[PDB]
């Protein structure tokens, strides 16, 4: 199968300039052209770059060309994007993509990276046990919760115990307000796991290298 | 005019018949086989396009791709193989009975049909003439039948695969069709047209080397030479037109394919991005049409060299064709048996064909009985010989009938007739075999005992005797190893040992001394008894002891009876009895050391071009690699574009590169070859008579360095340099490239690259032709025919035709089989090389797929390392095959700077030595031996000597050839005698200027020779170095009394003379000639034979100028005729080289001796 | 610019149903090959979009024969044949044939089903939160449907708080529900005032606790 894995978004304050990474492997990196694409925080998907399979031929749209400049190592299987002059509206989610004979344009996309263009300053988050008042069970089943709270910038990593716990999971998605943002979600485990074995809950938000691990406790 | 074509091939068996339908089928399949690889390998580049897919099933499919690649190239192998074999097998076979005949039909000709066509002619015309016949119904219809083949196998798979595609192809086709066919026909050995251009000095050339001693005696050498280079010059100027055309053709050529390189792509990715064509039936269509359009033109030639073999077997058809009105080959005429001999001729007129309008004979009427001694008297002009011609039936009378012993020659056998008549020409001729053989050409079946008995009636037994290999000696070629004497005692006895009927000696005693002609007399008079005999000479010693004798004038036999019957008769043989009572050394770039601008720019030039190789390989490989790659539709229209934009840019680089080098280096080399031909030309000019005089180098070893040269030390200079060059470049780029790129597969190609350039080499030298085939061979069967046609007229009383015919086939016996085993050879070589290509292809890409399955390198990298190597080491074996030979080039510089470097006896440059301001004119010889370098061991001279005052007309008279023009060629420094002195007024020549004594005195030639030009410049080339005036032009003329046969042509002083006088008479060239001396005012005058073709009162009118112009210059005259030796003042006759008497005319007379004798020939 | 504009914007199609979308174009997208580019794209909740048809009416490996394509000109479109549940999410029309590449709007898919009733749970502030001065009460409303509920955070029996937080997931491929969180953050002291605080989903669900520290 086909993994690419994407590196070096992060926060930048207007007029910076930034370098992406994404790492190809298990194709042969230097036959496909590679692109980039970006998706907004109103989830509007909007093309950015284009390179060809030696590195000759770039395309950029209008609104970019100048700015952004595209480029492929093909001994490390690297494909890199650079950043110059950024602007409020280029701050979205930035994927690369692959082409696929038979002329269709984007057949493998990889993860996202995360690009915030703001003069907000990093703020590590705040991080809650949630339990039921003095442990009080909800039949043959218990729901716990994590809060994070007043963080910036977006990317915040949650899960249980390391991800053993997956089945019953329930996060919601981030709400900004005053340039922070708050995050929460919830477990469902039975009765006979909680108070029995302790569950914890796994924060990590890697602009400020925070990284707690909360038990919920009763 | 031409032969059709069912008489071209008129020698053709069943078997030959055979032999071309089946290389004619094996050349349609040859044909077809490499658009059937395009195909193929159209049809394998989707395998590996489309390999990856996101490398399983590969290399299974390589390998039946191999399979069709190998199978193709087995089919190649066999049908190349029976194709070359089996039309060279048949030309071969047609050719030698092509030979044969056309030798028996030159044997079986009239007699003067030699001297109508010249012998050279008819020498050069068997050789050139077969071979240009050979040449075109050889394997060049092979090649011929197999480029048709390639070109509709191209177009049906062309139309096939893909229509659209086809079609703009075949568009520009035609435009293909013409460079291709331009290309080839001017590639096909374009030597013929510097022989045309250098054919106007080569006739200067041949001119000046004809007389050599001519122009060295006026010593005009200086204007000579200023004609060859003009000539030089006008030659020089076409050719470098020449190779301007020639060169700008070749560019445009490369041009027009790299641009049909360019249209293809740009035109196939528009259909490939399309979806309707792949990349593969891309490829295979272009491929396939291109090359049917290119091989359409490699047939080009094939229709030249058969209409040139048309042209040819035109006229050696007809010569053997006609058919002769007397021929030994018919037996309809009877034979006789009671042999008697009986002579009777009536109202014989008869004329020689030659010159019809002259009739020499009126009627002969003449009855010889057996045994009866009939001898004719008359003078040189009669036709004794012609009477001796008339016998043989060399001829037929035109008027009356001839008749032996009843019944008439017409209507019995000439063989039979012809054998028993022994017959001795004036001169005769011996063959080059052993003695031996010699005297056996009598008849078949002679032992050696009849040998000895008729060497010894002839007397010819002693210097058998003295001589080593005394029946196995090999005499020289026309008799030169022995002497005069013993040659005509055993011509003599060859004539003997027919044992003929009748006897017909003509000037038996030419040369001959006293005792030798008395016993061969008397062995005559020992054999006449039974056999009629006719003898004819000049001796009256041979003549009194005969029967009847009788005498010829105005061709009429008008004397009849015995002698004393002539002499009661009072006539004029009783007025003739009344008055007779290693090495090899460099230094051919110093040659064209002066050019170096032009090397400069053609060594970049040539550089470029082999780079053009690798450049095209690295393009192409990008192009097919823009499709194996996974990119948009943009991308790949862009990336497309790009690259064919490179590739008519390319096209543009190679034309104009193309040009310059080959512009650059042909500039150069026509430079050096005027300089090479003017400065030798100079050199031979420069070398004295003596060095001319080896038969290695007298005529024909010249002119043919000098048109050998030329061409020869261009191609060392230019070939050496460019064609290394050009090969280097191309051939490393290309190596070093493919191996950063891909070192296993390089060295895997690196192994077969020997195999593809030589393939190349022998397809090229294929194209070509051979240019000699059985050299050595060759010349062991044209001896014969040399020896044949040079003795035919001897040969033809000698009625030995057929045992000489069995000589020739014997001779050709050997290059025959040869020939056979060559074509079976050569056919072996041809198919394996061209097979080569196609394993190639099936081993370079099963390992590629290998490579590419274990992804140790791209396919975009198979195919540049492929194209690099293979595509590209093709082009090395052209080039190499177009390079003309370094060794041949080599000896002939070595020739050439031999001849240069030359240093003769005396600088002709050198005007040291002695130098008075006075002459006195008396001449003094004494003591003085020459014999001729070339004969060594005979000597011509035995210490002669001599004493010439003021004005004494000094006469030399003897034999001839007994040291005449030996005197004279001892005065004009052509000889310098080992042992001797002469004393020039007190001065002895040696010590003198060279030029001076050459310019002082002046001759008449023994024959007149005149240069091509006005009559004006004929005498005007008697005195150089001065202004020659008009005034002393006529004077000459009415002096020599020319000017009335100069006055009344048209264009009087301007009409241009043929050569050596060809146009005007013999009289009118002899005048000319003495007009031509007489501007020299000579202070020493010699004439030799100044009455050999003139007339009686031109003679006067000739010798009234010399008598009046004998005082004050000493004069000597050499002639015959003895009107200028009677009054000469004094009178020397020689003796083999011997001054027996001397001094006054009168004291001759008193004391008779043998200059008696020479008085005594027709006076009273 | 040519740009692409998709006809329904929010699409409701029952489980078994059939469903067409529309992406009408505005020049006319053909290449100068003759091909015309068009290419359907499905973003699942959560993961990152994956290719649907590579031309008009092709189909991506792997994808299930109920999507199809079809169109012409300037109008085409894209229907779906027995939807379940694992098929839902936005959908993209890309056009790669003109010079600027573009992306249409999208067209949110979401499939009915049975009216569910949240499990509402209430979470009291953590001791942590209440020793920095901060008290945020959290209130999760799970895998109900439909979307629109209405959550009222009561604090001592009558105080209707509105200084809350809302934040709803996506609608869950697996059974089709919703759920979002309600917090109300308040100041410790503020939260200290007070002893009963309700959670109320809208018979309306209730859930409450009864401390500051239990
Ligand atoms: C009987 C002997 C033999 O058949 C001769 C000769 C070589 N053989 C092998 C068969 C062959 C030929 N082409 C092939 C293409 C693919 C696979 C096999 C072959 C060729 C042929 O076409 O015969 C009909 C030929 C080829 C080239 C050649 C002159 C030549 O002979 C006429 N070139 C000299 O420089 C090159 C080229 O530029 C040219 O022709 O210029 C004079 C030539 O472009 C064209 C229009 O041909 C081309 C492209 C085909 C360009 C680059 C290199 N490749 C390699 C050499 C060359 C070719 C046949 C065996
Ligand atoms: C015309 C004379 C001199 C030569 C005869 C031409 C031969 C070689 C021609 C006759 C019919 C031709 C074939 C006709 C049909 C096809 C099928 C197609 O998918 C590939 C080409 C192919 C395989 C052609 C190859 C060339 C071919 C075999
Ligand atoms: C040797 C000469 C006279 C051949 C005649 C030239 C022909 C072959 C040339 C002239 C104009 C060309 C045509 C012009 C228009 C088109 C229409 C297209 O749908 C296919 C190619 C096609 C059909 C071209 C094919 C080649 C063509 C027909
Ligand atoms: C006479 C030689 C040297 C050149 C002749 C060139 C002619 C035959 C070639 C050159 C360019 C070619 C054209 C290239 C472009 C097109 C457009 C295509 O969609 C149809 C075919 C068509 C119309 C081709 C027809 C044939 C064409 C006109
Ligand atoms: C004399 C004949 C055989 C030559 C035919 C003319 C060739 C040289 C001409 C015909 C059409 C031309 C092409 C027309 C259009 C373009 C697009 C441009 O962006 C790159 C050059 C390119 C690709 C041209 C290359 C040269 C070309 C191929
Ligand atoms: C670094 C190395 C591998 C560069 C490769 C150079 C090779 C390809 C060069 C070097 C010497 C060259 C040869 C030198 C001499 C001649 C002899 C002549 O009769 C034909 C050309 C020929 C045969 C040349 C062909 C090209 C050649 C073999
Ligand atoms: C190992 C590397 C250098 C391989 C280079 C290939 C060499 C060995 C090959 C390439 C081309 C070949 C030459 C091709 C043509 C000629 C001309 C002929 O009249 C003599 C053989 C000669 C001179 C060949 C000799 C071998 C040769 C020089
Ligand atoms: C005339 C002489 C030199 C014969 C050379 C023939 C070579 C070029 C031919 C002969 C038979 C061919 C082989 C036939 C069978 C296979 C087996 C497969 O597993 C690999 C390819 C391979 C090995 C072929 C490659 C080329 C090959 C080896
Ligand atoms: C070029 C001509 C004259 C003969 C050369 C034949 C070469 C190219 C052929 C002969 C032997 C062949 C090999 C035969 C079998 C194997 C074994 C395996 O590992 C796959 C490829 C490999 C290695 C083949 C590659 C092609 C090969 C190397």
């Amino acid at each position: 199968e086909v993994i690419l894995v994407e590196s070096g978004g992060g926060l930048v304050k207007p007029g910076g300039s930034l370098k992406l990474s994404c790492a190809a492997s298990g194709f042969t990196f230097s036959s496909y052209t590679m692109s980039w694409v970006r998706q907004t925080p109103e989830k509007r998907l909007e093309w950015v770059a284009t390179i060809s399979s030696g590195g000759g031929n770039t395309y950029y749209p209008d609104s970019v060309k100048g700015r952004f400049t595209i480029s492929r190592d093909n001994a490390k299987n690297n494909l890199y994007l650079q950043m110059s002059s950024l602007r409020s509206e280029d701050t979205a989610l930035y994927y690369c993509a692959r082409y696929y004979r038979y002329e269709a344009w984007f057949a493998s996309w990889g993860q996202g990276t995360l690009v915030t263009v703001s003069a907000a300053k990093t703020t590590a988050p705040s991080v809650y046990p949630l339990a039921p008042v003095c442990g009080d069970t909800t039949g043959s089943s218990v729901t716990l919760g994590c809060l994070v709270k007043g963080y910036f910038p977006e990317p915040v990593t949650l899960t249980w115990n390391s991800g053993s716990l997956s089945s019953g999971v329930h996060t919601f998605p981030a709400v900004l307000q005053s340039d922070l943002y708050t995050l929460s979600s919830s477990v469902t485990v039975t009765s006979s796991t909680w108070p029995s074995q302790s569950i914890t809950c796994n924060v990590a938000h890697p602009a400020s290298s925070t990284k707690v691990d909360k038990k919920i406790e009763p | 005019p031409t032969v059709s074509v069912f008489s071209m091939f008129r020698y053709s068996n069943w078997l030959d018949k055979l032999y071309m339908v089946v290389g004619t089928l094996a050349a349609i399949i040859h044909g077809a086989g490499l658009p059937l690889m395009m195909l193929v390998f159209g049809e394998m580049t989707d395998i590996f396009a489309n390999a990856g897919n996101l490398f399983m099933n590969l290399e299974e499919d390589m390998t039946r791709y191999a399979y069709y690649y190998s199978g193709i190239g087995a089919g190649v192998l066999v049908a190349a193989y029976i194709q070359v074999s089996f039309w060279c097998l048949a030309a071969g076979r047609q050719i030698h009975k092509i030979r044969k005949q056309f030798f028996h039909a030159i044997m079986r000709q009239e007699i003067g049909w030699f001297d109508v066509h010249d012998v050279g002619e008819l020498n050069t015309r068997l050789t050139d003439d077969v071979s240009k016949i050979n040449e075109g119904i050889g394997d060049k219809i092979g090649m011929f039948f197999q480029s048709m083949a390639t070109f509709f196998t191209g177009f049906i798979v062309g139309f096939t695969r893909g229509w659209k595609l086809t079609l703009v192809i075949l568009a520009i086709s035609p435009v293909l069709g013409l460079s291709a066919a331009v290309w080839a026909k001017i590639l096909s050995s374009f030597t013929d047209k510097e022989l045309l251009a250098y054919a106007k000095a080569g006739a200067v050339a041949e001119e000046v080397l004809a007389a050599i001693r001519t122009v060295i005696a006026f010593g005009g050498q200086k204007k000579e030479l200023e004609r060859y280079n003009k000539n030089l010059e006008e030659a020089k100027r076409i050719g470098i037109k020449k190779a301007i055309t020639a060169n700008i053709s070749i560019g445009a050529a490369f041009l027009l394919i790299y641009a049909s390189y360019a249209l293809a792509f740009w035109y196939g990715t528009t259909l490939v991005l399309s979806g309707e064509y792949s990349i593969g039936q891309v490829l295979t269509v272009f491929f396939s049409v291109l090359i049917g359009a290119f091989s359409v033109g490699q047939a080009s030639p094939s229709i030249e060299a058969f209409a040139n073999a048309r042209g040819a077997a035109y006229e050696i058809f007809k010569i053997i064709d006609n058919k002769p009105s007397i021929d030994s080959y018919s037996k309809s005429g009877h034979k006789p048996d009671n042999i008697k001999g009986n002579l009777e001729f009536r109202n014989v007129h008869f004329s020689y064909p030659s010159r019809k309008e002259v009739k020499i004979l009126k009627g002969l009427n003449l009855k010889v009985q057996s045994g009866q001694t009939v001898a004719l008297v008359g003078n040189s002009g009669c036709g004794k010989s012609t009477t001796v011609q008339l016998m043989q039936r060399l001829y037929d009378p035109t008027e009356g009938m001839v008749s032996v012993d009843g019944q008439d020659i017409r209507t019995i056998n000439v063989r039979f007739l012809r054998e028993i008549i022994g017959v001795v020409s004036q001169e005769p001729v011996l063959f080059a075999t052993t003695i031996a053989e010699n005297i056996r050409y009598g008849r078949e079946n002679v032992t050696m005992d009849e040998i000895e008995k008729a060497v010894k009636e002839a007397n010819a037994y002693d210097f058998i005797m003295k001589l080593p290999h005394k029946f196995d000696t090999l005499v020289g070629e026309r008799g030169a190893q022995l002497s005069g004497g013993q040659k005509q005692r055993i011509a003599i006895a060859r004539a003997l040992v027919r044992n003929p009927k009748i006897l017909l000696l003509d000037e038996a005693t030419s040369a001959l001394d006293t005792e030798s002609e008395a016993v061969v007399q008397v062995a005559l008079d020992k054999a006449r008894k039974g056999r009629t005999t006719i003898v004819i000479a000049h001796r009256l010693s041979t003549v009194r002891n005969a029967d009847v004798i009788a005498g010829f004038d105005d061709g009429v036999i008008v004397e009849k009876g015995n002698h004393d019957e002539l002499m009661k008769e009072k006539g004029i043989y009783f007025k003739l009895v009344t008055m007779q009572t290693p090495v090899s050394f460099w230094r051919i770039m110093k040659l064209n050391l002066t050019e170096w601008p032009y090397f400069v720019v053609g060594v970049f030039c040539a550089i470029i071009n082999g780079g053009l190789q690798p450049a095209f390989a690295i393009i192409f490989s990008k192009i097919i690699g823009v499709f194996t790659r996974i990119d948009d539709p943009e991308t790949k229209r862009q990336n497309s574009n790009l690259f064919s934009l490179l590739f008519l840019a390319l096209g543009i680089i190679s034309f104009i590169t193309f040009f310059l080098q080959g512009f650059t280096f042909g500039k150069a080399g026509e430079i050096l070859t005027k300089r090479l031909r003017y400065m030798v030309f100079r050199s031979m000019l420069r070398q004295d008579v003596s060095w001319f005089d080896d038969p290695k180098n007298t005529t024909g070893a010249l002119t043919t360095r000098l048109a050998n040269d030329a061409a020869q030390v261009k191609g060392a200079i230019g070939s050496r340099l460019a064609v290394i060059t050009q090969n280097i470049a191309n051939l490393g780029t290309g190596i070093i490239i493919s191996f950063i790129y891909g070192w296993q597969l390089t060295l895997l190609l690196l192994a077969i690259v020997p195999i593809i350039a030589i393939a190349g080499v022998v397809e090229m030298k294929m194209l070509s032709g051979q240019a000699l085939k059985d050299k050595k061979e060759l010349e062991g069967a044209g001896k014969i025919a040399t020896e044949a046609i040079e003795n035919f007229r001897t040969v033809v009383s000698l009625t030995q035709e057929q045992k000489f015919e069995h000589m020739y086939a014997q001779s050709l016996q050997v290059p025959y089989r040869n020939s056979l085993r060559k074509a079976h050879i050569f056919g072996i070589t041809f198919s394996f090389t061209q097979a080569m290509m196609y394993f190639s292809y099936a081993g370079c890409f099963r390992f590629g797929a290998y490579l590419v399955a274990h992804k140790l390198m791209s396919f975009e990298d198979v195919l540049l390392v492929f194209s690099a190597v293979v595509f590209g080491a093709m082009a090395v074996g052209q080039v190499s095959s177009f390079a003309p030979d370094y060794a041949k080039a080599k000896i002939s510089a070595a020739h050439i700077i031999m001849i240069i470097e030359k240093t003769p006896l005396i600088d002709s440059y050198s005007t040291e030595g002695l130098m008075p301001n006075t002459l006195e004119g008396n001449v003094t010889f004494g003591e003085v031996v020459f014999n001729y370098p070339t004969r060594p061991d005979i000597p011509v001279l035995q210490g002669l000597s001599l004493e010439v005052k003021k004005g004494q007309t000094l006469a030399l008279v003897g034999s001839s050839g007994c040291g005449k023009s030996t005197v004279v060629q001892l005065l004009e420094r052509f000889y310098d005698p080992l042992a001797g002195k002469v004393l020039l007024d007190g001065k002895e020549i040696k010590r003198l200027n060279v030029q001076w004594l050459r310019a002082h005195l002046g001759i008449v030639s023994q024959e007149p020779i005149l240069f091509d030009c006005s009559i004006a410049e004929n005498i005007a080339y008697g005195d150089n170095s001065r202004v020659v005036s008009q005034e002393e032009i006529v004077r000459a003329a009415k002096e020599a009394n020319i000017h009335a046969f100069i006055e009344s042509l048209p264009n009087k002083y301007s009409t241009k003379v043929g050569d050596k006088g060809t146009q005007l008479s013999g009289g009118q060239k002899q005048r000319i000639a003495i007009a031509r001396a007489l501007v020299r005012q000579p202070h020493i005058l010699l004439l030799d034979e100044a009455t050999s073709a003139l007339d009686t009162e031109s003679e006067k009118v000739v010798q009234e100028a010399l008598d009046k112009a004998r005082e004050g210059r000493t004069c000597i005259v050499i002639a015959h005729r003895l009107s200028t030796i009677q009054n000469a003042d004094l009178i020397v006759v020689f003796q083999n080289g011997r001054v027996k008497e001397h001094g006054t005319h009168q004291q001759l007379l008193a004391q008779k001796g043998i200059y008696f004798s020479m008085v005594s020939v027709q006076a009273g | 610019d040519v740009l692409m504009t998709q006809t329904p914007v929010s699409l409701s199609v029952s489980l078994g149903d059939q469903a067409s979308i529309s992406c009408r174009s505005s020049q006319s997208i053909v290449h100068s090959t003759g091909n015309t580019y068009l290419e359907w794209y499905l973003q699942k909740p959560g993961q990152s979009p994956k290719l649907l048809i590579y031309k008009i009416s092709n189909r991506f490996s792997g994808v299930p024969d109920r999507f199809s394509g079809s169109g012409s000109g300037t109008d085409f479109t894209l229907k779906i044949s027995r939807v379940e549940a694992e098929d839902l999410g936005v959908y993209y029309c890309f056009q790669a044939s003109h010079a600027p590449r573009t992306f249409g709007g999208g067209t949110k898919l979401e499939i009915k089903r049975a009216d569910a009733a949240p499990t509402v749970s209430i979470f009291p502030p953590s001791s942590e939160q209440l020793t920095s001065g901060g008290a945020s009460v959290v209130c999760f409303l799970n895998n109900f449907y439909p979307k629109d509920i209405n959550v009222k955070w009561k604090i001592d029996g009558s105080e209707r708080q509105n200084g809350v937080l809302n934040s709803w997931t996506d609608q869950d491929s697996k059974d089709s529900t919703y759920s979002m969180s309600s917090t109300l953050t308040l100041t410790k002291d503020e939260y200290e005032r007070h002893n009963s605080y309700t959670c109320e989903a809208t018979s309306p669900i209730v859930k409450s606790f009864n401390r500051n520290e239990c």
